[PDB]
């Protein structure tokens, strides 16, 4: 019973989590430059590891 | 985890025995009328229009409107599916075994996470501003609206089940798409909105305008030089080139290498295995499209912000809308046949990456769908066939000589037909012609197949 | 190279065409379902015209 | 951001192509052999006319309204056309639509109409579709006589009881409406019950009597009245009877699917025979010698012996010597020589299967694999006694022309029941020439082999069954 | 939970007919 | 929910009949008939025992067998004495006994007994010229208990074959060989003598 | 507050609208369901019984009456049952050729369901009869019809010796 009550808090604390991200693009303006910035970094590393891997490409091609 | 909001969801009944051909076509008709008469409603409370539409290379190939019922769209359906579809491949979770509860709770999941993300994307689409001003609007229209975009989109996803149970054909994605490229053909071809840009009237339809600018209009010869081959507005060339890429892709969809086989656990039956030329159909194109608009949209959205920077500028440069001198620019289609004739370099281009993406996404598809050799083979030796050989040939020589070929093969031709009817001047994008040839085919075959 | 063309060149001339008879048959059955689902949506849009310009003050 | 036209200049041109489109190609909806013999039977006009009456189709009061219609908007389109044209540097799209639909006046009508339209006409045409595709079944039956027939069916029977199985139709509610039932119930009940001879009618009196409702006694009474040649006597019900004759061939069409799907031997071969007996319009269970053109039941009953219980079948009485010219064409009484003439002549024309090889064969080896597919061939030529299509069978006492199919199955004697359904074909491939048919089905997973029966039986004939026994075989 | 396909149809039928009354009925109290 | 009838119970004979006015003819002799057929099986549960509750079809009372198998003898004993006259006439006495067997008991041995009654008097009969009744006490015979009767198929052919028919005596003996051991070998050798 | 009521005001008729037509549908369906044609004949062995049931309730009548009648009412029940089986898997398999309707199967399916409330309750009632008479009861039933319907085969076969007698004499 204990651990139902605890699987059904966890399901709504999840529905409730990905609720309010959903509605992300009506941010209250506080952590907005943050989640850009951390957007841009990602995006950063991603183009690294794409940069890296071409290389690697055609260092093995040669 | 989801356990206690199962009861909660609505599910449309199974069927009780079955459903004849005649019967699931008429639910299929009139599940299709439904979604066309909502598609073409207008709803209520829109204030500021004329702004600009997000998401408009989006428009075409997901079924929606500019202010309609149906702006959320079959956006939630799709999206479900693919963030579901993705977990599975990555195995994140253990829901893999074909248990029937397991794809119950599975199925049930998605349904959630479907109406949940339908209603986030009601909410966002409200209160960003694009109908109007909450403040201006008002306060009690705003949930109105809301509402009236929600009871649409429960609408939908749960009339999805009424096609996908058992009482339609197929599917629902595939139709509610494949519907609006007919819908924008013949739309194109007969339509009778007149556009005076001066000098007289025209009809922007192909045939009303040649039938009109044949009648009034002295100079017979001048009269039809405008009406063959115009370029403002559509003409009788671009839907002869329509009709002649239809007709050569459905000739084309019936290449088929058969392979001779006969069973071992009953003696005696024999059969035949195809596999044709377009293995793993319209799934190449269709990832190419996707990829194409993904990187447009990014583009442009870059440069709406940073246009005044380097990368930005390399990237691609849009005006009026459609960009140029960029990496977008090279790979976005030409727009006629004249636009193609001043910039060499830029159609052949062009033509090396659709051939080689095409090719490529075909092969790399084809070993995560898993019609994969090493996967047709051992699937065939645990039904029991074996290749009919001379003396006991083997099954996965020829079959690993005979697919790869196949799919790399079948994606730069698809491409090549895709990049000839977009350099022709067919009517629509070639994409769109190609999913409204090969749906109706996959639906053509599916009911002589199972009954008629 | 030339060696992929080779090998589509013979796919191809291995591969078995469909006859005329099929090929009309499966060309006419797909142009039925065309115009039918496009002259649905035709009639629905130009009928919804009218009605959308009336509703709409 | 339109501007409808308020004058006659552009929705001219576009509904009159829309109308022409539709207009032209619309007006082109509005723009084997037969057996020798010349006998012909009592009452020729009444069947000759409702033959007739079976085949009917118009095909042009469905279209000639809309070709009518299209024909006048075009006519009126070019006469707005020929009047307006007279009268008649930005970016400005319109539509070619006229201005009133938009106006104040006329918008709360069209909205209404629409709105009526969209909520009457459609249900109402839906509900129509779908309850007017389900009551006819596979068979061409209504599902309702279909139903009501499965529940009369019994474990064993044969002959009499399937006319009493089969009477229980539907179609005989929609033939006999109204009044009609009491306008003959009285004189045919009587004819029936009395003229007949306890030989073709034994306990079935029984059956007639108890029930109550004359919509299903007076067609039995008819139905019975037709299979035994009776000529009641008024020109008003033998029509009906000619007609009933037709319903009860489809309703025996759908009781041999219904007895097949159900599984035995005694009704599938009696339902076979009904068949046969509708078809030729013999009684079942009388001398199957009446197919003859000429013949009457005191000839068949003066030609087989005075009272025997076996019935002499065409073949034995084809192969006798020249004593039937002694036997039934003196001519103070049977028949004259110039009717016997023309009876030979027909009886030398009818098909008569005799099969000569049925063995098994498996396709790719010579010894048959348990559970493997094994098809049988059978072979023999058509020799009367005496894809090429067959003449038609030689019936001329009911309206349809019947081509005569051939179904063969083939059971065990143990249990009693079917191995494999049949296999109906209608069709060979040309005494006569040695034909071949061929038929597979799955054998049984086992190794000892045992032994089948197959039966040639043939419908719209009586008196041509083959009923040979072989022997399958399962080596491994 | 259960729902026959007929309730679905016959739900987005009055779906489109409400949205229709509404604008309707938005439009009588414009005009009056 | 259930359709009343107006019955009416008779004093010290405890049979019912039902009282005057189901307004059908039909409906009034099918009651009739049941009654009747309930009257019958009051009388046979009044004569089991004073508990009227039937025993189970487990055990079997051996007092009726054991007549039965006396009276088969004796009549055994009288036909070979060479009289048929009175050996049939015991014949049918022994059957009618052996029909007297109610329903509740076990109706294989019942069938058997009937099927060992019938084939001998058959046999009997056969020995007297009476063919019709013969064929019919065969027929009889292998309807009881078609399996192993190899000597009722036997008999039914032969009378048939003496009295004409042949048609009828090919199906009997087809359907014989159909469903069949000296029994085969007889059966082929009358198939044969045709 | 009125901008705040209309939205709830229409989602109320719109539910409202939603939930009347339901329901209404749902109980067109099960008048339809209810409106269907019995499947066998009336029960008449029942119908005695109940009589007989029902004199007694209106009384003196002995108790083997009524043990004969609970007899005859399984009996009755045991060749419907019978008759049920053979015939469920048949119209199983005919289903799917399409040539029967759907309402025949509903009507099965009926038939199938009250028989089997029949069955139990009439074994119900005959435990309340006799101590421990539930399957005893069934036994004597089917063994009881098959005698019947084979002494009425044979007595059938055995009237017919007249006929064969004339036909020998008149042969003769």
């Amino acid at each position: 019973e204990g651990p139902q009550w605890k699987q059904k808090a966890l399901a709504a604390a999840f529905v409730i989590g990905i609720f309010a991200i959903v509605l992300f693009p009506l941010w209250p303006i506080m952590l907005r430059q943050g989640v850009w910035y951390l957007s841009v970094g990602m995006l950063g590393l991603l183009g690294l590891f794409f940069a890296l891997a071409i290389v690697r490409l055609i260092l093995f091609c040669v | 985890l989801i356990k206690p909001f199962t009861p909660l969801l609505p599910e449309v009944a199974a069927p009780e025995t079955k459903v004849p051909f005649n019967q699931k076509l008429m639910w299929t008709g009139l599940t299709l009328l439904i979604f066309l008469v909502m598609s073409q409603m207008p709803l209520y409370g829109i204030v500021s229009s004329d702004t600009s539409d997000p998401l408009y290379w989006l428009r075409m190939m997901l079924a929606s409107n500019r202010g309609t019922l149906m702006e959320l769209g079959i956006t939630p359906i799709i999206s479900s599916g693919m963030v579901f579809q993705l977990l599975a491949g990555t195995h994140l979770i253990d829901v893999n075994l074909d248990l029937k509860t397991d794809r119950e709770l599975y199925q049930t999941a998605q349904k959630l996470f479907a109406i949940i993300l339908s209603f986030g994307q009601a909410c966002v689409h409200v209160l960003t501003g694009l109908y109007g001003q909450p403040s201006d609007l008002g306060a009690g229209i705003c949930v109105l609206l809301i509402v009236q975009l929600v009871v649409a989109g429960l609408v939908v996803i749960l009339l999805d089940e009424l096609l996908q149970k058992g009482y339609g054909l197929g599917s629902g994605i595939s139709l509610f798409i494949a519907t609006n490229i007919c819908e924008s053909i013949v739309w194109k071809a007969f339509s009778p909105t007149t556009i005076n840009t001066g000098r007289g009237p025209e009809f922007e339809g192909a045939i009303i305008a040649l039938f009109h600018l044949l009648l009034t209009w002295p100079d017979k010869q001048r009269a039809l030089r405008e009406a063959f081959y115009r370029q403002s507005l559509p003409n009788i060339m671009n839907l002869l080139a329509t009709l002649l890429v239809f007709a050569a892709v459905i000739y084309l969809q019936g290449f088929r290498v058969e392979i001779p086989v006969k069973s071992a656990r009953q003696r005696g039956v024999r059969g035949s295995y195809p596999v044709r030329l377009f293995y793993t159909s319209n799934m190449p194109i269709m990832l190419q499209s996707a990829l194409c608009s993904n990187v447009f949209l990014i583009s442009q959205m870059l440069y709406s912000r940073f246009s005044d920077n380097l990368l930005v500028r390399l990237l691609g440069v849009w005006e009026p809308l459609h960009a140029a001198s960029g990496i977008a620019y090279y790979m976005s289609p030409p727009l006629n046949f004249k636009e193609a004739l001043l910039d060499p370099v830029h159609t052949v281009v062009y033509i090396t990456f659709m051939l080689v993406a095409c090719a490529l996404f075909s092969k790399t598809w084809i070993e995560v769908s898993g019609s994969s050799p090493r996967d047709v083979a051992k699937q065939l030796k645990d039904q029991g066939l074996v290749m009919a050989g001379h003396r006991e040939q083997s099954m996965y020589k020829e079959l690993k000589r005979v697919i790869p070929t196949a799919a790399a093969f079948g994606g730069a031709c698809i491409g090549a037909l895709s990049v000839a009817s977009d350099l022709l001047g067919a009517l629509g994008s070639g994409t769109g012609i190609l999913l409204a040839v090969t749906i109706i085919y996959g639906y053509f075959e599916m009911a002589a197949r199972e009954g008629d | 190279p030339r060696d992929f063309l080779k090998d589509g060149m013979q796919f191809i001339h291995k591969c078995q065409k469909p006859d005329r008879k099929e090929f009309k048959k499966v060309c006419q059955a797909v142009a039925i379902g065309f115009v039918a689902m496009g002259a649905i949506g035709y009639i629905v849009k130009l009928v919804h015209i009218p009605i959308n310009n009336i509703l709409v003050a | 951001e339109y501007n409808y036209d308020e004058n006659g200049q552009f929705f001219p041109f576009f509904v009159l192509t829309l109308t022409g489109l539709v207009t032209l190609p619309l007006t082109y909806s509005l723009l084997a052999p037969r057996i020798k013999s010349d006998f012909k039977p009592q009452h020729d006009d009444i069947i000759q006319n409702q033959k007739r009456k079976r085949l009917r189709k118009e095909r042009r009061v469905k279209r000639a309204i809309a070709v009518v219609v299209g024909w006048a908007i075009i006519g009126y389109m070019v006469y707005l056309i020929i009047v307006t044209r007279r009268t008649a540097g930005s970016y400005s799209i319109g539509i070619a639509l006229p201005k009133l639909i938009i106006e104040e006046g006329s918008g709360k009508y069209v909205l209404m109409l629409y709105a009526s339209l969209l909520g009457i006409l459609l249900p109402y045409i839906v509900g129509r579709w779908w309850y007017g595709s389900q009551r006819y079944t596979r068979e061409k039956v209504l599902a309702a006589s279909a139903g009501n027939m499965f529940r009369e069916y019994e474990g064993t029977m044969i002959g009499g009881p399937i006319v009493n199985a089969l009477s229980t139709g539907e179609e005989y509610k929609e033939m006999l409406s109204g009044p009609k039932a009491e306008e003959g119930l009285a004189k045919v009940e009587k004819k029936v019950l009395a003229l007949d001879e306890k030989i073709l009618s034994a306990k079935d009196r029984e059956v007639l009597r108890k029930i109550d409702n004359p919509v299903r006694r007076k067609a039995l009474a008819l139905l019975w009245a037709y299979l035994n040649r009776i000529d009641l006597e008024d020109p008003v019900l033998n029509e009906e009877k000619y007609e009933a004759g037709s319903i009860a061939l489809s309703l025996t069409e759908s009781f041999t699917a219904i007895a097949l799907a159900f599984g035995n031997l005694i009704p599938i071969i009696g339902a076979y025979r009904i068949s046969q007996c509708i078809v030729q319009a013999i009684s079942p269970g009388s001398s199957p010698l009446l197919q003859l053109p000429y013949f009457t039941p005191k000839v068949v009953e003066s030609v087989e012996g005075a009272d025997v219980k076996t019935h002499l079948s065409v073949q034995k009485y084809l192969d006798m010597p020249e004593e039937r010219r002694r036997s039934l064409t003196v001519g103070p009484g049977l028949l004259t020589e110039d009717q016997y003439n023309s009876a030979i002549a027909v009886a030398k024309q009818l098909p008569l299967f005799a099969i000569s090889k049925a063995f098994f064969k498996v396709a790719g080896e010579r010894v048959v694999t348990p559970s493997s597919l094994v098809q049988l061939v059978i072979k023999g030529r058509i020799i009367p006694p005496g894809r090429v299509q067959p003449p038609l069978a030689h019936a001329p006492y009911l309206p349809r022309d019947h081509p005569p199919r051939w179904h063969i199955f083939l059971a065990d004697a143990k249990q009693g029941k079917i191995a494999v359904p049949p296999f109906t074909f209608t069709t060979f491939d040309k005494t006569f020439n040695m034909q071949t048919l061929r038929m597979q089905f799955q054998a049984p997973p086992q190794v000892g082999n045992f032994s089948f029966v197959l039966h040639m039986i043939s419908d719209s004939y009586m008196g041509f069954d083959v009923k040979q026994e072989i022997t399958l075989q399962v080596e491994d | 939970l259960r729902v026959d396909p007929v309730v679905v149809l016959v739900l987005s039928l009055c779906f489109i007919f409400s949205v229709v009354g509404l604008h309707v009925i938005a439009k009588i109290t414009r005009k009056f | 929910t259930y359709t009343h009838y107006p019955l009416h119970l008779d004093p010290s004979s405890k049979a019912v009949s039902l009282a005057t006015t189901g307004q059908t003819p039909a409906q009034t002799e099918a009651v009739e008939a049941e009654l009747q057929q309930l009257n019958a099986l009051h009388r046979s549960l009044i004569s089991l025992d004073p508990p009227n509750v039937p025993p189970p079809p487990l055990p079997i009372n051996p007092k009726r067998s054991a007549q039965i198998t006396k009276l088969k003898e004796t009549a055994n004993t009288a036909y070979k004495r060479g009289n048929h006259g009175e050996a049939v006439r015991l014949y049918s006495y022994a059957i009618e006994m052996a029909a007297g067997r109610p329903g509740w008991e076990p109706v294989n041995l019942a069938r058997e007994e009937l099927s060992g009654l019938y084939a001998n008097r058959a046999q009997a009969h056969m020995a007297q010229q009476m063919w019709p009744e013969g064929w019919v006490d065969a027929k009889c015979s292998v309807e009881s208990k078609p399996v192993g009767n190899a000597k009722g198929w036997w008999r039914g052919g032969k009378c048939l074959v003496e009295m004409g028919r042949y048609d009828e005596a090919r199906a009997w003996i087809e359907q014989a060989l159909g469903i069949e051991s000296d029994g085969g070998k007889e059966l082929a050798a009358l198939l044969e003598e045709i | 507050w009125l901008t705040l009521v209309v939205p709830f005001a229409y989602l109320g008729v719109l539910i409202g609208c939603l939930a009347t037509f339901s329901s209404l549908y749902r109980r067109r369906k099960a008048a339809k369901a209810a409106s269907l044609e019995p499947w066998f004949p009336p029960h008449l062995q029942r119908d005695i019984y109940h009589s007989l049931l029902h004199l007694d309730q209106q009384q003196r009548v002995p108790e083997t009456v009524l043990k004969a009648a609970l007899l005859r009412r399984a009996a009755e029940d045991i060749k419907r049952v019978m008759a049920i089986r053979e015939q469920k898997q048949a119209l199983a398999l005919l289903l799917q050729r399409g040539s029967v309707g759907d309402e025949l199967w509903q009507r099965f399916l009926r038939a199938e369901k009250e028989m089997e409330d029949e069955v139990r309750d009439v074994v119900a009632e005959a435990n309340s009869y006799a101590p421990n008479w539930g399957q005893v009861i069934f036994q004597s039933a089917r063994e009881m019809d098959a005698n019947a319907t084979y002494r009425a085969r044979m007595e059938e076969y055995q009237a017919t010796v007249a006929e064969e007698r004339a036909w020998w004499d008149k042969k003769r």
